[PDB]
């Protein structure tokens, strides 16, 4: 037997799915979602870490001149300064008074801890969904890990289940994101090879192990002070530290729909949105034929107490006449109210009691026990509390039944005015007809 | 001290190093939903203000236009019935007609 | 200086770009593409390989029965048969004539070679692009590997280049592909857990090193023939070999736009489609001052021979008069005809020759030498070779110039008809006016 249904994608909400075919008693399947995961496909662009400046000892030539040649190093800066008189602790370093020359140079290379402290720039793409689903029916209780994409087909107790695809193509990640430690940010980054000093991405590398590097930190050298041996340089501070100081607000404290961001790998969990279609193929061993099922005749429904709240604040009793003790499948055919149990023990006593939850002042819904059906109308008072810690266990609906008190009053007023209008139009019709007969 | 708004969807707050805590709001409001019409109106307004105000004003407008149109139609029917007698020189209106409908 | 342009995505087509700015002589840049790569991002679904049927030695019990319990193995099939009298070469096996019991079992596992030979199922997504571009200008002649993304910024001789993004999002890969050895197939595959015997996907594993396996091959057992010791089984042949036999036509010999498909990684090469935008930033050192560039006056253009063919079948001669010898950049300002040389040498003799290719019967364009411009118009004749072994080196333009023979005849006929119609209209208007006078 093949069946299809749609279930809401909210974690912790029980779902009762009703199955009914000729020649067998109805059945109810309990389906629940324990956790959901939404992972995007990432392709790395570059990584960034802090820098370090390599500046070797200066080369002082006494009574001579020197010239330096360009090298191929990240931000290599060299200069030759003429007319210097270095000093040391003993005395003058060079005999010649003003024929000396100091050669200076420096460059920049990635830090020695770049492998342990770095930020990665990723480009997001289409995202896939994984879920963990608990299925209960009859004597079957199992949790399975499925891919919600319309491809994975799982087998629980000889029953085939296919999930997905999700009904909404929504992801919280923007096109370009940056990942650091345990945080993701929806911040655009400069393109590779075009970084700017002082800000994010001042030094760029294709990967952690790559042997090339792009650096732009505005290294400038200065002429040494007279009577001195040193190398003065000016350079904008590391852009990575500046970014770390005022990165902004993380997506963990801003992601909508209350879903939690985790890294390694990048993923978002419990992202409550949309609904999942479920296609199911059931074997005949899980059903029960009518012959070995109890027969229910003259069953009516009434409500004891109703206070609409997020809990199961509603009790309804069912009266019936049967022929043998047994178990039956009970279900509610409308989403205005949601039941809690799925199987009920029917006995010769002729009375059962069930719990339910609702969110309308006056709910009217049809319940079914085994093959028999009945209707239930109730009036529920609002609760007195204000804040509860648990989530709602009911589908949100507020529209009352047309037989409710407010609907009754509007119907009465409308009927009175309609009768008045009908009388007026009838009077006009008869008057104009007799006038035209003249 | 701070004030945090909690809608029906819920709020999650993080304070220091403890795990974040989530809170949800029930559907509570003043008034009683099974009494005189004003109590029902005030209960619904407490639950959803703008929609209830709009619904009430629309219902009132519809009732008013219907009643006014029907009253005007009845008045016009009376006038059409009674006009041919006034144009007739002399003559008079039967007392049954003048009692059933106000005939000056 | 900042400049922008567009260049066709045809491999081996010499593109010439013109840079003109106040206060400097014009420059001509040569850009060419040597190899383009297009790689889709892939996510694995499963792999398939030939299977093996493992069946152990049968169990024989003399004067005793046995019952076998199920095991969690791929397509495990176990059965017990009663009333057997097995025979060996020595003789009978047990005294009990009809009280023996045989136990048979079999299952299916992956081949010992599946690591070295398997077919992989993949899902295709948005594809990135890689390109290799050669740039020449002045005394700079270099090749560079770039991403046509709008992100990569390359530096060549102090000049910054940025390519992309491509103007046509077209990929020769369907949503689902199957890769084997060095061929890719645009075929759909059965979903995981829903394999059918005898076709592709009879056994599926999530990866090469995984331990779980999903097999469905209809392994049915049968009773042994009397007086025998063996285990008979009927199994549908392996679907992988069946697929190998008549897989179909590979995408290697079917891909449109004439681009070659290679594997490891899955990529396409030389896919001629769309055009690439180019944004460049040049330094002021690459130009030449106007005061040192020669000034051209009284420039006229004549065409000796023309033959619109894929080769450079056309020769034009320019006459001029200068003040100093030098070298100036020559360019064609239209699209109908493309030149071959970028820079030409000007001497006091006042005559230079240029080669060009075209595809229109009557091409008319503007040729700019150094700083002056002239108009070239000529008439060509078709070639005689039906088939050539090299690609066309001209942009395909066929519409003739308005000064050509055919358009000249059309204009003459149209002008005659229009003049005669105008005369008729004037005669009629004169007649109606003189009639209205009376
Ligand atoms: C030796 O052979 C005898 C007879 O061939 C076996 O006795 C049989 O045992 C089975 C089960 O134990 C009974 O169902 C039969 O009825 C027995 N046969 C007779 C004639 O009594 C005996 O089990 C064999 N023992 C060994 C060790 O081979
Ligand atoms: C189903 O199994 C889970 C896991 O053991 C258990 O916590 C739960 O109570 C079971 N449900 C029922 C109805 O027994
Ligand atoms: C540019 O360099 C390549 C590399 O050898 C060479 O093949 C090509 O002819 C050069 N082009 C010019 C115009 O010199």
């Amino acid at each position: 037997y093949e069946h299809s249904t749609v279930m809401p994608n909210v974690v912790g909400f029980p779902y009762k799915a009703h199955i009914e075919r000729p020649g067998y008693s109805p059945l109810t399947l309990q389906m629940q979602v324990v956790e959901t995961s939404l992972e995007p496909t990432l392709n790395l662009e570059y990584i960034t870490c802090e820098y370090k400046t390599v500046v070797p000892s200066p080369y002082v030539k006494c009574c001579g001149a020197s010239e330096c040649s360009t090298k191929e190093k990240p931000d290599y800066q060299c200069k030759v300064y003429t007319g210097v008189y270095p000093f040391m602790w003993g005395g003058a370093y060079c005999f010649c008074d003003s024929e000396n020359t100091q050669l200076s140079e420096a460059y920049v290379d990635r830090s020695d801890v770049c492998r342990h402290d770095h930020a990665s720039a990723y480009k997001a793409h289409t995202a896939s969904l994984k879920a963990k689903v608990r299925v209960m029916y009859g004597n079957v209780n199992q949790t399975v890990d499925v891919y919600v994409n319309g491809d994975h087909a799982v087998t629980i107790g000889g029953t085939q289940f296919i999930f997905g695809p999700l009904s909404s193509a929504w992801t919280p990640f923007d096109n370009k994101i940056v990942v650091y430690k345990d945080e993701v940010f929806n911040q655009d980054f400069p393109p590779y090879g075009s970084g700017q000093p002082g800000r994010f991405g001042d030094i760029q590398s294709r990967t952690v192990e790559s042997n090339d590097l792009y650096a732009n930190t505005a290294l400038k050298l200065a002429r040494p002070s007279p009577g001195m041996v040193h190398v003065p340089y000016t350079q904008t501070p590391s852009g990575f530290k500046y970014w770390l100081k005022e990165k902004g607000t993380a997506l963990n404290t801003k992601a909508p729909f209350g879903c939690q961001i985790k890294t390694n790998p990048v993923r978002a969990m419990n992202c409550a949105v949309g609904n999942i279609p479920v296609s199911m193929n059931l074997p005949d061993s899980a059903f029960t034929r009518i012959v070995e099922a109890p027969t229910i005749i003259d069953l009516t429904c009434t409500v004891a107490t109703c206070t609409h709240s997020s809990d199961f604040g509603g009790v309804l009793t069912l009266t019936y006449k049967t022929d043998k003790n047994g178990d039956c499948s009970v279900h509610s055919h409308s989403n205005v109210a949601t039941l809690q149990e799925a199987t009920a023990k029917v006995k010769t006593a002729g009375k059962v009691t069930l719990h339910f939850s609702t969110a309308s002042a006056s709910p009217s819904f049809v319940v079914s026990l085994c093959s028999a059906r009945a209707t239930c109308s109730a009036s529920c008072e609002p609760p007195k509390d204000h804040i509860v810690p648990y989530a709602a266990s009911h589908s949100n609906v507020v529209f009352p039944d047309m037989s409710g008190t407010a609907l009754s009053w509007v119907q009465k007023i409308s009927g009175g005015l309609g009768a008045f209008a009908i009388g007026a139009i009838l009077v006009l019709v008869v008057v104009t007809c007799i006038g035209l007969r003249r | 001290e701070r004030t945090i708004p909690v809608p029906v969807d819920g709020m999650e707050y993080h304070w220091g190093n403890n795990d974040p805590v989530r809170l949800w709001s029930q559907l509570t409001t003043e008034g009683k939903p099974h009494g005189w019409p004003h109590q029902i109106v005030q209960y619904y307004y407490g639950l959803y203000p703008a929609a209830t105000v709009s619904a009430v004003v629309g219902m009132s407008l519809l009732a008013l236009i219907s009643i006014f149109a029907s009253c005007y139609m009845l008045v016009a029917a009376r006038s059409k019935c009674l006009t041919p007698y006034a144009l007739t020189p002399g003559a008079a209106v039967p007392w049954t007609l003048g009692i059933l409908c106000c005939a000056p």
